[PDB]
Formats: structure tokens, C-alpha cells, sequence
């Protein structure tokens, strides 16, 4: 049983555009519904519509949703989620979830959900981050463990995915929340702790709207 | 056809055998049982006694084993009283408030649908009552959705004409509701002075009837003369009677008495006897056949008692077959013989078994 | 249209404890309420659906109770690893709805307390060659919040600060921040003291760095 979305992207406003949900074993059962459900940046839930499986006729969407969202069934493990005339306010993370159908004994719930996928609404470009490392760059005796980090900063749209040595290195490490700059572009913070026998140590940062991929390894030290 | 069959929530508090209780019920017995009676409390409907909850249970997991069953809850009752009834239905926050609030409580116990008792709607309550049966019906239907059966709307009618006059519009409530059960008993009571069957098939005997409009043909007759369908028709047979105590030394039908008959052991309702309580009454009692009405009475010493039994039920099932009737409403399980130990014979509801058969017989 | 109004909208509780959340509805929903759990960056994880069943897999800690317009979440022992945000949910109909969800409740779970350990770092030398400068400062390993001044020169900072703080460790209910100070290439390479001051209550660590010591 699982569900995820895709096609989550940047958009210009007034633009449309159409996300899917795809299932994996799910019970060749038909009567239950799928929905999808939107969270804003920092804010609720916020439920969008429902399609009926078992009849992929009946629809049930929520009142603000007022038409410009579309729900369709196109395959035995596909839903759709059409959205037009995109606004700033529509920026959000996009989650699908499902029904066990209706019940007498337990009603609706949403037991399985997404792991959401993300539209951002913006006049602006696809722009890839700018990595800088980071070091302490005083006198100081170099400590047999010693935090450094990378910069990532400046980059639009959501998200970034930052590993250390390709993978292979995973303990210690600390990713930031990224934050959004008034100036609309994202940047976040990333450090890892190592000791002197883990030299070198390189950070990898992958940007999917750029198709941008920066490695980047960083010094004990400045210079 | 449809055997709609009532339970009373107070039938639980009787001495000993008394006792009736949802899971004492035969699943297969009627196709619908309606739980009488739901409260209205702060306009939502709400439990009425303590444990129904709980017997909202019993009756439901009777499903079980016969999914086809039907259970409704019925709203109302006597001792809710016609104002309050009125003052829900007239105001329209009231009426939004309760209709919005019936089918989730329904569907939390288990139940396929209301149905509505108001007894009695007054003449200034009949559009209330119309459009309180219309806009139930219409949320009924809004809230429906795949995998949600939609509930469904019943209503308990008087079969007095005056009151019928006064309080429905049959012809417009008709198409809305999707069954109703017409009350065609309690037709003669003790403030008449006389000895009546108050459950009378025909008017019988032209003489013996005080008016023509208290017994059961008549009332069948005057709803499908009035715009219900009689494939929505569910013709009222009770399993209890109506007792007198006589004034003099006449046992007929017409003769002076007293006032209510002796209350019973288990019911303790003065001119009420459940047909179990019958059966002990019965006991060196005579018992006579009223010619025209086609229904039994029976008489020891100052005791007089108008009732329905296996063969005055099967004449009324043959009447409402012959009718195209949707069926035979049953009031109540908790009067019949539930326990089967009473009447004589081995067999538990022998009344209600009586219409179930008469319904099934060809 | 049923709507979730949720109370309250934050609330501290000691590790092991006990919370409650109330949750009601404008319209009676019977007992179709669904309480979810959702930790920052994840989906909602159902917890309890109609008024009180548990989902597969969860814990009897969570205890659903309530019908028709008020409901009840009950957290017992709370766990140190559930600080989340908490959602109520009408499980009852599609229909006429505009939002079946409520407005969240947010767990901030008080585990032992922990002093941070500050760290700042300097600009990367091509980081000054853009225009624009960041000088990063992270406190790590810490409870409860701290509040992050930045001095140039010893002036504490009135604009252009920027702060990120990660959730609470699910083992020892623990913060990480990081906060950022921007300025122009010109009002960096003016100024000579840079000091990153977190303060916790009334206890102050402090770390510097000076432009010319790099
Ligand atoms: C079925 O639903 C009914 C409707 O809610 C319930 O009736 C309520 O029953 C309670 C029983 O305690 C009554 O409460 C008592 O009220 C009297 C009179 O005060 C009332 O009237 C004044 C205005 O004159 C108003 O301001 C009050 O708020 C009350 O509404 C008091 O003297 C008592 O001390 C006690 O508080 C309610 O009055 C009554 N309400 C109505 C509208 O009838 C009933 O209990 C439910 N259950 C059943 C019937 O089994």
C-alpha cells in the first residue's frame, strides 16, 4: 500500500498545471475515495476534492476550490489533479491520501498519504543555488573533531537534496529548514561533524529544476 | 411486502418475564424494526432514556446475522408533546439543526433510517410538518454518497380522520416519505362510556359503531383516497387490547362501563393489556366474535377486553394483501408474546409469526 | 458544512506527561472525527479514526474520545518524539464541504534542559567577490529556545538577520539553530568585530571572529 505525487513544479501565475497520484497494491478493492490536500508554506491542512474509485464519475471537491480544480481517474493506479489559473496563493506542498471506504463503524479516514509534492507560484526563473563552504577561519588549534559545513544559498524552487560523501556519510549531520529571503529565492545551511581521519569531506548538492548537481569539499580550515 | 414491527424502549423496566429487551427479538422476524422513541434535545435528536445506547446495539447486531434487516429510529412519542415537536419544527434554525444532526447519529448506532412520530402534528403544524418531512427527505438524499445507502423516512400516522383532516397533507407528505404506518388501533376508549373493539377490521354492525370513521377500513380507504400510494401503505395490527370495566351485568359490545379495565400484572397500564397478559385473562374468561368487525373480545366478570388474535390477524393481513398494501405495521414486539411461554404452545410472537405467515401464504 | 475549530493552539508539556487537545465541530459529526499526526516535512500520520479507534501500529499512549461537536485528544507518557503538530479531521461526508480539517495544535515537548554550543562561521573567500556577504552562526544541541543578537563593532544588529531552527530531537528533545547575518561587501569590509550572541534565558554564549583574522 503506498501513494505518491509527482509533478509538482514551478509555475508563472495564471499558469495551469497537472499533477498525478500513483497507487502500488492496493487490495483490488474499488470502493474507496482519493483525495488530495494541500499545505501552504507554515500553515493547516487544507482539504482539495475527492474521486470515487469504484465509479471514477463522482466527484466531490471543496467549496473554494470553485472549478479550477479537476479530478480524474486516468488509469487502474493513476488519479489526476488539474489545477488552472495558478496564483501566488496556491504555493503549497500537495499531499494524496486514500479511503477505506465508507463505513458505518469508522466513516472516512485517510490512512495512507503521500509524501507530497510541491508547486511553487512565481514570476521568477528556475535558478540554481550558489554552494560556499564554511570553516573557522581564526588561529585556533585544530581540534581532533571540528564541525564544518556547506553554504547552500539562493536557489528557487523547492527543494535541494545535500549529502555528504555521497551518501556514505550520514552521521552528525545537520540540514537546516531552508529559508525564504525577501527576495523570494530559498537557502538553507547544512554541517556535519567529522573527525580528522574522515579527510576529505565533500558535500553533494542536487537541484532537480535545474537539473543542477555542485560537489563540493571542504577544507579544515580557511585561508 | 414490508412487516414493520415497533419496540418500546420502556418495555425493559416490566417485573420478570416481562422484561423485553432488542436481543429478546427474532432477526428474521419483520423487516423492519423502529426503535420507539429518540429524544430532541437542543435541537439535535439525542438519546431519550439512559441504556439505549447500549440497546441501540442489541437491536443493530441483529443485522448480523440477517444483513436485509432494517432498523429505524423513531423520533417522538407521547410523552414528547406536540409543542415542543412544533416549537423544533416551525422555527427554521430548529429544523436545519435537527435534520443536520439525524443522520450522523443515525449512522453512529446503526440505524437505515427515521421515523418521524410526532403524535400529533396540530392543524397549525400541518405545513411545518410538511415541509419538516420534505427537507428531511431532501438531506436524506444530499448526504448520500458511494458506499453510503441512503437513509430512509418513515412517519407514524393517526388513522383518526379528524386528526388526519387537522394535521397531514397526505397527498404532498406522501411522495416523500417512503413507507408510512397508519395507527389503525386505539380506535375506542374508555371516555366513551361504552364497550368498543378499538381495533376493528370493518365498522360492522351499523348500529354498534358510534361513527363510521373509527376502524381500520375506513382509515386504509380515506389515506388512498387522500394521495397515498398503496405501495407506501403500511396498515397498523396491534398485540394488545383495550379493556373496560363493565357498569352492569352486559358483556356486548355497546355495553355501559365503568371506566378502564383492570391494569395488568406486567404492563400496570389501566385499559391496556399486552396479548401475553391476554392469554392469563383468557382463563376461564368467554370469548366472542364480533360478526361485522372480524375481531375477537373477551369477558370475565366485570372485565372487558377488545384484542386482536392469530385469526382477526390473519383477516386483516388478507385485507391489506387484497389492497396492494405495502405491508403490515405491528405495534408492538414487547406486547406480543415475546417470551412464547405465556399463551400456551412452545413458539415465541405468536401474533407477529401470525402476520409473517399471512404475508408469506399465497 | 462541518468546521473544525481546534484549542489550544500551542502548549508545553514535560516529557512523560500528559496533554489533552479539543478539537470541535460547528455541525454535530456523530463519531466521525480523525485525529492525525504530522512532524515537520512529512505527511500526516492517522492516529485515531471515528471518535476513538487506534490506527494499526499506534500507540494506546494516544487515547481518542468526544462526540457530535466536541472531541478529545489525549497524549499520555508523552514520549519525548512527539513534538508534532496535531490535526482533527471530520470523517463523516464529501458534501458541501469546504474544509474538512482543523486548524492544528503544535506539541512543544519540555525535555532536560541543555546549555548550547555555539560555532560562527566566516564568509568563504569568494563569497565576498558576489556583492553580498552571510555570515553563518549555529548553536547546537540546546533546550529550551535561545534568542540570537548579532554586533558589528560591538552595535547589535537592527536588520537583516535570518534565523533557522530544526524540530526537536526525537531522543532528547533538542533544538539546532542556525542564523544568518547579511550585508552588503561594503558594510562587511568597513567593520572589524563580528560577534554572533545566543542567550538563553540569562546565560549568553558567545563566538567571534575578526575580518582581518582569516
Ligand atoms: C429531551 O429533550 C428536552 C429538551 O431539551 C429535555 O427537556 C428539558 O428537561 C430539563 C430537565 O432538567 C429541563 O431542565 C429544567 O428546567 C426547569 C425550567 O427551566 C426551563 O425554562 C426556562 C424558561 O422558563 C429556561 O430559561 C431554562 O433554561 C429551562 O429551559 C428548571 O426549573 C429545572 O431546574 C431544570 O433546569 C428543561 O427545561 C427541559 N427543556 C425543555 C425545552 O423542555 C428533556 O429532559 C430531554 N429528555 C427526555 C425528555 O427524556
Amino acid at each position: 500500500q503506498s501513494v505518491e505525487e509527482s509533478g509538482g513544479d514551478l509555475v508563472k501565475p495564471g499558469a495551469s498545471l497537472t499533477l498525478t497520484c500513483t497507487a502500488s497494491g492496493f487490495t483490488i478493492s474499488s470502493d474507496y475515495y482519493m483525495c488530495w490536500v494541500r499545505q501552504a508554506p507554515g500553515k493547516g491542512l487544507e482539504w482539495i476534492g475527492c474521486i470515487y474509485i469504484g465509479s471514477g464519475t463522482d466527484t466531490y471537491y471543496a467549496s473554494w476550490a470553485k472549478g479550477r480544480f479537476t479530478i480524474s481517474k486516468t488509469s487502474s493506479t493513476t488519479v489526476t489533479l488539474q489545477m488552472t489559473s495558478l496564483t501566488a496563493a496556491d504555493t503549497a506542498t500537495y499531499f494524496c491520501a486514500r479511503d477505506k471506504g465508507w463505513s458505518n463503524a469508522w466513516g472516512f479516514y485517510f490512512q495512507l498519504w503521500g509524501p507530497g509534492t510541491l508547486v511553487t507560484v512565481s514570476s521568477g526563473q528556475p535558478k540554481a543555488p550558489s554552494v560556499f563552504p564554511l570553516a573557522p577561519c581564526c588561529g585556533d588549534t585544530p581540534s581532533s573533531t571540528v564541525t564544518l559545513g556547506c553554504l547552500v544559498k539562493g536557489y528557487l524552487p523547492e527543494p535541494v537534496t545535500v549529502t555528504w560523501n555521497s551518501g556514505t556519510l550520514t552521521n552528525g549531520v545537520r540540514t537546516f529548514p531552508s529559508v525564504r529571503q525577501s527576495s523570494g529565492l530559498y537557502s538553507l545551511s547544512s554541517v556535519v561533524s567529522v573527525t580528522s581521519s574522515s579527510q576529505p569531506v565533500t558535500c553533494n548538492v542536487a537541484h532537480p529544476a535545474t537539473n543542477t548537481k555542485v560537489d563540493k569539499t571542504v577544507a579544515p580550515s580557511t585561508c | 411486502y414490508k412487516l414493520v414491527c415497533y419496540y418500546t424502549s420502556w418495555s425493559q423496566y416490566r417485573e420478570g418475564d416481562g422484561s423485553c429487551f432488542p436481543d429478546a427479538l427474532d432477526r428474521f422476524l419483520c423487516t423492519h424494526i423502529i426503535y420507539s422513541f429518540a429524544n430532541i434535545s437542543n435541537d439535535h435528536i439525542d438519546t431519550w432514556e439512559w441504556n439505549d445506547v447500549t440497546l441501540y446495539g442489541m437491536l443493530n447486531t441483529l443485522k448480523n446475522r440477517n444483513p436485509n434487516l432494517k432498523t429505524l429510529l423513531s423520533v417522538g412519542g407521547w410523552n414528547f408533546g406536540s409543542q415542543r415537536f412544533s416549537k423544533i419544527a416551525s422555527n427554521t434554525q430548529s429544523r436545519r439543526t435537527f435534520i443536520k444532526s439525524v443522520p450522523p447519529f443515525l449512522r453512529t448506532h446503526g440505524f437505515d433510517g427515521l421515523d418521524l412520530a410526532w403524535l400529533y402534528p396540530g392543524r397549525r403544524d400541518k405545513q411545518h410538518f410538511t415541509t419538516l418531512i420534505k427537507e428531511m427527505k431532501a438531506e436524506f438524499i444530499k448526504e448520500a454518497q458511494p458506499g453510503k445507502k441512503q437513509l430512509l423516512l418513515s412517519a407514524a400516522l393517526s388513522a383518526g380522520k379528524v386528526t388526519i383532516d387537522s394535521s397531514y397533507d397526505i397527498a404532498k407528505i406522501s411522495q416523500h416519505l417512503d413507507f408510512i404506518s397508519i395507527m389503525t388501533y386505539d380506535f375506542h376508549g374508555a371516555w366513551r362510556g361504552t364497550t368498543g373493539h378499538h381495533s376493528p377490521l370493518f365498522r360492522g354492525q351499523e348500529d354498534a359503531s358510534p361513527d363510521r370513521f373509527s376502524n381500520t377500513d375506513y382509515a386504509v380507504g380515506y389515506m388512498l383516497r387522500l394521495g397515498a400510494p398503496a405501495s407506501k401503505l403500511v396498515m397498523g395490527i396491534p398485540t394488545f387490547g383495550r379493556s373496560f370495566t363493565l357498569a352492569s351485568s352486559e358483556t356486548g359490545v355497546g355495553a355501559p362501563i365503568s371506566g378502564p379495565g383492570i391494569p395488568g400484572r406486567f404492563t400496570k397500564e389501566a385499559g391496556t393489556l399486552a396479548y401475553y397478559e391476554i392469554c392469563d385473562f383468557l382463563r376461564g374468561a368467554t370469548v366472542h366474535r364480533i360478526l361485522g368487525q372480524q375481531v375477537p373480545y373477551a369477558t370475565k366478570g366485570n372485565q372487558w377486553v377488545g384484542y386482536d388474535d392469530q385469526e382477526s390477524v390473519k383477516s386483516k393481513v388478507q385485507y391489506l394483501k387484497d389492497r396492494q398494501l405495502a405491508g403490515a405495521m405491528v405495534w408492538a414486539l414487547d406486547l406480543d408474546d415475546f417470551q412464547g411461554s405465556f399463551c400456551g404452545q412452545d413458539l415465541r410472537f405468536p401474533l407477529t409469526n401470525a402476520i409473517k405467515d399471512a404475508l408469506a401464504a399465497t | 458544512d462541518p468546521v473544525l475549530t481546534q484549542t489550544p493552539a500551542s502548549v508545553e508539556v514535560p516529557v512523560g506527561g500528559t496533554v489533552t487537545i479539543n478539537c470541535q465541530a460547528s455541525q454535530s459529526i456523530g463519531k466521525y472525527l480523525n485525529w492525525y499526526q504530522q512532524k515537520p516535512g512529512q505527511p500526516p500520520k492517522l492516529l485515531i479514526y471515528s471518535s476513538s479507534s487506534l490506527a494499526s501500529g499506534v500507540s494506546s499512549r494516544f487515547k481518542g474520545s468526544g462526540f457530535g461537536t466536541q472531541f478529545t485528544l489525549t497524549i499520555s507518557g508523552v514520549q519525548c518524539a512527539d513534538a508534532a503538530t496535531y490535526y482533527c479531521q471530520q470523517g463523516y461526508s464529501y458534501v458541501d464541504l469546504e474544509n474538512g480539517f482543523g486548524g492544528g495544535t503544535e506539541l512543544e515537548i519540555l525535555g532536560d534542559p541543555v546549555a548550547p554550543t555555539v560555532l560562527i562561521f566566516p564568509p568563504a573567500a569568494d563569497q565576498v567577490a558576489t556583492g553580498t556577504v552571510t555570515i553563518v552562526c549555529v548553536a547546537n544541541k540546546y533546550f529550551p529556545d535561545v534568542t540570537v543578537t548579532w554586533e558589528v563593532d560591538g552595535t547589535t544588529q537592527t536588520t537583516g538577520i535570518e534565523n533557522s531552527k530544526t524540530p526537536q530531537n526525537s531522543a532528547d528533545c533538542t533544538y539546532n539553530l542556525s542564523s544568518t547575518l547579511t550585508l552588503t561587501s561594503t558594510q562587511y569590509n568597513s567593520h572589524k568585530e563580528y560577534t554572533c550572541k545566543v542567550t538563553q534565558g540569562t546565560t549568553s554564549v558567545v563566538q567571534s571572529f575578526n575580518r582581518g583574522d582569516c
